[PDB]
RNA sequence: GCGGGGUGGAGCAGCCUGGUAGCUCGUCGGGCUCAUAACCCGAAGAUCGUCGGUUCAAAUCCGGCCCCCGCUACCA
């Protein structure tokens, strides 16, 4: 399996998948046929071995397979470590997909434009919201140096390095890419083996795991005797999971009664793991999971249980619908290409409250200081007191990040 | 969730007793719905209305409103055209 | 007339008393 | 610490590597015929399928070419708005984003398309289409 | 994975229930009109995706293999 999981953050276009591809070969697909004509729209996934070159030289040394013939001489490159990245978009409004993809992170990669003016909308409000939520294991990347001049991206690296020092960035490293050529890219490889390092998870700890995807491997037609079960895709983050383990979905499904609504825990038992293309017995933290189950695939075609929680069976975690957020705001709201002053919070006001990877709304019924209570639509699984969240509102019709905090039960 | 965007041409245009009405054209059939737009719409100018195949009608000059209307809606101010 | 008021009245007060409610 | 980026940038930099004849249209009850479709898109070294693809996309209408070289748009189209939209065209397809040459190979992989000048030597790459 | 279509240049009927390939346009020629392809007349032109079977005989019925568009969906 994958040890850890990267980010691929910046603006729309400034080529984040395109140097997910140089560095694991693989495409997100750009899909929905109408990612095909846009651009990735859907998390994308990706993985791949990093050796090490041992009897040759750095950062060249740096490799992706078990071969070292490729710089210097034959010496089977050790293996260092397995990893998964995270492609989150860049289009502006997909910011409440790439925040829920921030709960699973543990570490990124900022993928900066060579040929463009360097502070864009999206390339900040991504940057802030990774300085808010914790990621604080960056490093920034100039990726199309291969359409400027000699002087542009080095007047450009004085900019970087300007805007990345009255922030916290001190010496987060800006390696000059080219995705689209694969050009200076084990150079990448040397900088994410040192500075984006393993953490260590203890396993002993409450399995927790958050849920981004999830589906009907079932293709158009595949006959009822056969029917494989559905399948929820998300990343651990605390604990192990084993094949034939009792398990537990939060909030879960819905009931109706006659305009009533009811959230409840749905069971299961882990028919399946796998990890890439090939199938695991166990999953740990770092990377994205899958799961099979034997739950009916109506429940999880689509991506019907995104931001959905999976854990033990019998477990503790409360389902809350109203919650006490203790939170503050930036200054700007870095994101729109004007940056208007935030506003102070209003109460009965609508806000779009992301938690773990769930992306609810709710209304503000409390407004002190920097501790307020949100009345919520779809229910939240709460499964510590150390819950991150990111607070977001509807500024002019596209949606804008500009409060956070921590989730207090 | 999805996006689309298109190229807009809002005009004055002619219905029976009663004054001009306001033609809106040019929306995505597939990805917009047009009534839904049509019913917000309806509420913006305060006149009865339709989706007319592909177009939206309001009756009366409603030209300035619904671009101001539209842009507000996450539409591109560079795509519309009141003529 | 009453058919108006009743339902502007029922209306109000639900989508106030959802207001309030929330 | 510049040093160390300054010797990255420096190390990735190392590794790097006629006018148009008037297109004739013409009207034939509703039909617009590119007498020289075949003729105008072998002089920029496309292929008569993606300027095709493109031109009858942007028009919203149907044609296959016929059996000497002549687009047969099924839909009749005044002779400016296919000057207009075979120019953008030519813009987003044929002209190199560096010097502005129209001289250039249209490159394909699995899902990015490049504009390669035979000019400059460098790559815009396009939205494949 | 199911369909839906593929036919003179072009738009497409015909295929169910097999038996000289039709229409509209265009072209081309002539004619009619004062001048109009406005009308009247004629010609040209599709071995009907592809490959094969069945049949005396197929564009039709049959099955592999493509080319565009609805359905599905990034399929751990
Ligand atoms: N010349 C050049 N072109 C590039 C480079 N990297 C990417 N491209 C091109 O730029 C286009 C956009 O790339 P993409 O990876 O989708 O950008 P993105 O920021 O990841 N898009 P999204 O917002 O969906 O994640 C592609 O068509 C690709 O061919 C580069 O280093 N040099
Ligand atoms: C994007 S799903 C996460 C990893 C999964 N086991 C496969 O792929
Ligand atoms: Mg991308």
């Amino acid at each position: 399996q994958p040890e850890v999981n990267i980010g691929v953050v910046g603006h729309v276009d400034h080529g984040k998948t395109t140097l997910v591809q140089a560095i694991t070969g693989i495409w997100t697909s750009k899909h929905s046929e109408e990612l095909k004509r846009g651009m990735t729209i859907k998390l994308g996934y990706a993985e791949t071995n990093i050796g090490v070159c041992e009897s040759c030289k750095k950062p060249e040394a740096y490799v992706t397979e078990p071969s070292c013939k490729s710089c210097g001489s034959d010496d089977e490159p050790k293996f260092l470590r397995r990893i998964s990245f995270i492609d989150a978009p860049g289009h502006e409004v997909l910011m409440a997909t790439m925040l829920s993809g921030a709960a699973l992170m543990d570490g990124a990669i900022l993928v900066v434009a060579a040929n463009e003016p360097f502070p864009q909308p999206q390339t900040r409000e991504h940057f802030v919201a990774l300085g808010i939520i914790g990621v604080k294991n960056l490093i920034i990347v100039q990726n199309k140096v291969d359409v400027v001049s000699k002087e542009e991206a080095l007047s450009q690296y004085r900019q970087i390095k300007q805007f990345t020092k009255g922030t916290w960035a001190e010496n987060v490293p800006i390696i000059p890419v080219s995705a689209l050529h694969k050009i200076n890219i084990d150079s990448l490889i040397e900088g994410i083996e040192e500075y984006i390092k393993t953490p260590y998870r203890d396993l002993s700890q409450k399995p927790v795991m958050l849920v981004i995807r999830s589906f009907d491997v079932n293709k158009p037609g595949t006959q009822f005797n056969e029917l494989k079960g559905g399948v929820i895709g998300g990343s651990i983050i605390q604990g192990l999971f084993k094949v034939d383990q009792e398990i537990k979905v939060l909030p879960g499904l819905r009931v109706e009664k006659q305009g009533k609504v009811s959230y409840e825990p749905i069971f299961t038992k882990i028919s399946s793991i796998r990890f890439g293309d090939e199938e695991f017995k166990e999953a740990k933290p770092g990377g994205l999971v899958a799961i099979g189950t034997y739950l009916d695939p109506s429940l999880t075609k689509a991506d019907n249980l995104l931001g959905s929680i999976i854990t033990l069976a019998d477990a503790e975690v409360p389902v809350l619908w109203n919650i006490r957020i203790k939170y503050n705001l930036l200054e700007r709201v870095v994101g729109a290409k004007e940056m208007l002053k935030v506003d102070p919070i209003r109460a009965k006001e609508t806000l779009m409250l992301s938690v773990g990877s769930s992306t609810t709304l709710g209304i503000v019924t409390s407004v002190k200081k920097d501790e307020i209570e949100v009345e919520l639509r779809r229910p939240v699984a709460v499964w510590s007191n150390n819950i991150r969240t990111v607070i977001s509102r509807q500024i002019a019709g596209r949606w804008r990040m500009i409060g956070w905090g921590l989730v207090e039960i | 969730i999805a996006k689309e965007e298109q190229k807009i041409k809002i005009y004055v245009t002619k219905r029976r007793f009663g004054k001009l009405m306001t033609i809106i054209e040019g929306f995505d059939t597939s990805v917009i719905d047009l009534k839904e737009l049509a019913k917000k719409l309806k509420d913006i100018c305060a006149c009865g209305g339709t989706v007319k195949d592909n177009t939206i009608e309001l009756q009366g000059d409603h030209r300035k409103k619904v671009a101001e209307e539209l842009v507000k809606m996450g539409f591109s101010r560079d795509s519309i055209e009141i003529r | 007339m009453r058919w108006k008021w009743i339902k502007k009245r029922i209306r109000r007060l639900k989508r106030q008393r959802k207001k309030e409610r929330g | 610490s510049e040093k160390e980026y300054v010797e990255m940038l420096d190390r990735l930099y190392s590794k790097l590597p006629q006018s148009l004849p008037n297109m004739i249209i013409l009207n034939i009850g509703n039909t617009t015929i590119i007498r020289n479709f075949a003729e105008y898109c072998d002089r920029i070294r496309r292929e008569d399928k993606i300027c095709m693809k493109y031109l009858l996309k942007e028009l919203a209408a149907p044609g296959n070419v016929d059996d000497k070289g002549e687009l047969v748009i099924q839909g009749k189209f005044s002779s400016q708005v296919i000057n207009t939209l075979m120019e953008r065209f030519l813009k987003a397809y044929v002209e190199c984003s560096t010097c502005k040459s129209l001289d250039t190979i249209l490159k394909k992989e699995k899902k990015s398309w490049y504009i390669v000048c035979l000019a400059c030597g460098a790559q815009t790459p396009v939205k494949p289409l």
